[PDB]
């Protein structure tokens, strides 16, 4: 059987502004197998709720998931998506860059 | 509208 | 312009820890419309749009049977698929399942689709003619020759051609004020210095629906294809999508380089120079 390691992106919904109402998203994509453990951090601590989208997958049969949260970021809050897959020898730990 | 999938087995 | 329906249905075995992992989806275009969780409290198919909360309780009973009636059956599928391979049965394995329709712009069926997976490679697929079979390996040849004898193919095409696309249509009237919708993608640059001589130049698209969209970057009216950073486009989770396109340029030539973006909602394409 082989493997594909998720590709993993973490961005808001809409431009960062401090101070506005936003959604933080984790997607992870192209990845098999389908089991998957996706977690949202604000400053280093998992956020209690956040939702996911239904596993859904890509012509190529490759899975992929959208982890998501409602926040107001402000200037010091960090946040990152930690994300924990079988192709992965420690959970990746992506920070959200907002001035992408 | 969901398949018929009945048939569907390998 | 054209529109498609699929459905999709992923099933995951879990030994030791009960029965396989059931999950499957509908789409009509980039816009789900229903599922199904074997591990979610209701055991329903599920309104995931707005527009398919109208279909009355009897929508609703009847897409539950068939979509719990085709868990058991990818459930016997997974362990006919051990046996096939020769598989012990402590491992973990996956059966993926694709079904839909593609119509045109004038409503007419255009393309039907069938299709299995069995641990993220092909297994078995209808063939675009609707009237035979890809079977990808020596496993999914056993199951083509059963389906040939059991005629499946000439009772999907007819399905195809004519429930599916029917379905199709109905949902697409249904949901007209928003399946029928294009956003455009609203297009910006970002600029970023890596060094004293090297800078990043990302080429941005959001908002944009449908989720097909090319970027594109020139350096002097040519493809910088080996070049650029392209990511997956991904979902804003609000029915719109965003992608961007990057290149490291050297500082200073800047004006060298141009991003087009191509999209059905756009009235001509778009090229944007930093």
């Amino acid at each position: 059987m082989i493997q594909r390691t998720p590709k993993i992106q973490v961005y808001s919904r809409h431009p960062a502004e401090n101070g506005k109402s936003n959604f933080l998203n984790c997607y992870v994509s192209g990845f098999h197998p389908s089991d998957i453990e996706v977690d949202l951090l604000k400053n280093g601590e998992r956020i209690e709720k956040v939702e996911h989208s239904d596993l859904s997958f890509s012509k190529d049969w490759s899975f992929y998931l959208l982890y998501y949260t409602e926040f107001t970021p402000t200037e010091k809050d960090e946040y990152a998506c930690r994300v924990n897959h079988v192709t992965l020898s420690q959970p990746k730990i992506v920070k959200w860059d907002r001035d992408m | 509208r969901f398949p018929l999938t009945f048939g569907w087995c390998f | 312009g054209s529109h498609s329906m699929r459905y999709f249905s992923t099933s995951v075995s879990r030994p030791g820890r009960g029965e396989p992992r059931f999950i499957a989806v509908g789409y009509v275009d980039d816009t789900q419309f229903v599922r199904f969780d074997s591990d979610a409290a209701s055991q329903r198919m599920e309104p995931r749009a707005p527009w398919i909360e109208q279909e009355g309780p009897e929508y609703w009973d009847e897409e539950t049977g068939k979509v719990k009636a085709h868990s058991q059956t990818d459930r016997e599928n997974l362990r006919i698929a051990l046996r096939y391979y020769n598989q012990s049965e402590a491992g973990s394995h996956t059966l993926q399942m694709m079904f839909g329709c593609d119509v045109g712009s004038d409503g007419r069926f255009l393309r039907g689709y069938h299709q299995y997976a069995y641990d993220g490679k092909d297994y078995i697929a209808l063939k675009e003619d609707l009237r035979s079979w890809t079977a990808a390996d020596m496993a999914a040849q056993i199951t083509k020759r059963k389906w040939e004898a059991a005629h499946v193919a000439e009772q999907q095409r007819a399905y195809l051609e004519g429930t599916c696309v029917d379905g199709l249509r109905r949902y697409l009237e249904n949901g007209k004020e928003t399946l029928q919708r294009t956003d455009p993608p609203k297009t910006h640059m970002t600029h970023h210095p890596i060094s004293d001589h090297e800078a990043t130049l990302r080429c941005w698209a959001l908002g944009f629906y449908p989720a097909e969209i090319t970027l594109t970057w020139q350096r002097d009216g040519e493809d910088q294809t080996q070049d650029t950073e392209l990511v997956e486009t991904r979902p804003a989770g609000d029915g719109t999508f965003q992608k961007w396109a990057a290149v490291v340029v050297p500082s200073g030539e800047e004006q060298r380089y141009t991003c087009h973006v191509q999209h059905e909602g756009l009235p001509k394409p778009l090229t944007l120079r930093w």
